[PDB]
């Protein structure tokens, strides 16, 4: 909108457009570079560890269910 | 991709890593407690075997 | 008339590939038997995976990476969910990229995360309910927010998938039907989990509200005069399609809940139906071993075919990310369809 302003000059506004463009490129590139590497690595590692821990918890629950079934086995023994 | 979507997915990945760490710690504590109880029970079984 | 030419080209000499599964090579070896079945077949949301379960007990899953299944890996697995029990329904969990829910007409719902590097399908978790309860259908809210499990009678369960599948609520079917010995035949979710559409056998159709995790009966309309077979929704979200066994296929307006368009050339029962991801073409598989392709906007027949007594029970499904459709073949063998130079109708 500053282009069609009464007193403004074109060259300064073109410079401001160049500066805005560079700022946009820089911010987008910084956020992308930060988001890709570290976030991907940490997410993958945490996901693997969480899956392993959930498998261990399911194994413990299966052992508890095995004890519950051994209760019925001993009951059948009588 | 666009900067807004970039910031959005970055925040989403951060929150996901945080929640994953929290849930992993919780599940690890639960599995540790259950495995401790199971080992306390199975000590006698191992001694007998 | 562009769509008619497109469908004709999709039924041509080329532009077709046989999905090479175990049954396919079996028939190739024994032909160059009693066909078991295809219990169910359901895509992933992102259109890059497929899963289905025969009657033998083995469920195949493909990781689509090619058109004619050239480089598509295949994780074959033996009779999962027990050796005696076979799978009947599965949902693909739109939340993540690998999880799967499977039900086997028993009191146990199995959550398995399929891996693609190896061929190992590792059981991640099992969910259990009352001992007598025999659920056989599972569903996922298209946003991955709720899970639904239904019995043939007197049980409906809703779990909150976010909070580690904590049992959120349940409901007795006799409270929904209020008729003489009704058996839920088909369920479906609304676009964005807000309402559940249920089709009983006596003919009724019910709309339940599932907003904040508490089921409730919103309304019940006497839609059909026979059991309702399938219930599908339009992807744009303006009308929902109901197909019955009495030979009728209606499309109901979503905002007002009143019949708007009727398919009248039909003279037989409907076994399944599906509508493309663009909400433009409607495929009906009737009971006389014949398929039809109608136009959603106008309601006039635009293509017919004939199964010709090959694989009596057919299946149809339209890709969720392209205008291609998997259709059964001769002896329980799947048959892809494409044009190989048109990803979507618009490009045509």
């Amino acid at each position: 909108e500053q282009y069609c302003a009464p007193d403004t000059d074109i060259r300064g506004v073109d410079a401001q457009i160049k500066n805005y463009l560079d700022q946009i490129k820089m911010a987008r590139a910084k956020f992308g570079l930060e988001n890709k590497y570290s976030l991907k690595e940490r997410l993958s590692t945490l996901t693997k560890e969480l899956n392993h821990w959930r498998k261990e918890w399911d194994d413990i629950e299966m052992l508890m269910f095995g004890d519950d079934a051994h209760s019925m086995k001993k009951m059948i023994q009588k | 991709k666009g900067p807004k979507e970039l910031e959005s997915i970055n925040a989403s990945m951060k929150s996901d890593i945080e929640n994953v760490r929290q849930e992993v710690s919780s599940y690890k504590e639960k599995w540790l407690r259950d495995a401790e109880i199971f080992g306390k029970i199975t000590s006698i079984f191992k001694e007998e075997l | 008339s562009v769509t008619s030419k497109y469908l004709q080209s999709t039924f041509s000499k080329g532009n077709t590939s046989h999905i090479e599964d175990k049954r396919f090579i079996h028939v190739s070896s024994r032909s160059h038997i009693t066909p078991n079945e295809i219990l169910s077949l359901k895509f992933h949301v992102s259109g890059s995976s497929m899963a289905y379960s025969r009657m033998d007990g083995s469920l195949t899953v493909w990781f689509i990476k090619d058109a004619s299944f050239d480089k598509s890996v295949e994780v074959y697995i033996p009779d999962c969910c027990g050796s005696d029990k076979l799978a009947t329904d599965l949902s693909w969990n739109p939340t993540s990229l690998n999880q799967i829910a499977v039900v086997s007409n028993s009191s146990e719902i199995s959550l398995l995360l399929i891996n693609e590097k190896s061929l190992t399908a590792s059981k991640l978790r099992t969910l259990s309910l009352g001992s007598k309860t025999k659920v056989n259908t599972c569903l996922y809210d298209p946003l991955g927010n709720w899970l639904l499990a239904a019995t043939k009678s007197e049980k409906i369960y809703l779990f909150d998938v976010k909070k580690d599948h904590s049992s959120v609520c349940s409901l007795n079917i006799s409270d929904i039907s209020q008729e003489d010995n009704d058996v839920v035949y088909s369920l479906a979710w609304s676009n964005g989990g807000s309402h559940i559409f249920i089709g009983f056998k006596s003919g009724y159709l019910a709309i339940l509200k599932a907003k904040h995790g508490i089921l409730e009966v919103c309304t019940k309309i006497k839609a059909h005069t026979g059991p309702i077979t399938e219930i599908k929704m339009d992807p744009w979200g303006r009308n929902f399609i109901t197909g019955s066994i009495d030979g009728n296929c209606y499309v109901w307006n979503m905002k007002s809940l009143c019949c708007e368009l009727i398919i009248n050339d039909l003279n037989s029962a409907v076994t399944t139906l599906d509508v493309c991801h663009l909400g433009k073409i409607l495929g009906i598989c009737t009971e006389d071993e014949m398929v039809y392709f109608y136009d959603l906007n106008s309601g006039n027949l635009l293509h017919s075919k004939s199964l010709a007594n090959y694989k009596t029970d057919p299946v149809l499904k339209f890709y969720p990310d392209k205008s291609w459709y998997i259709m059964s073949g001769k002896n329980d063998t799947l048959s892809n369809h494409f044009v190989k130079n048109e990803k979507n109708l618009i490009t045509y």
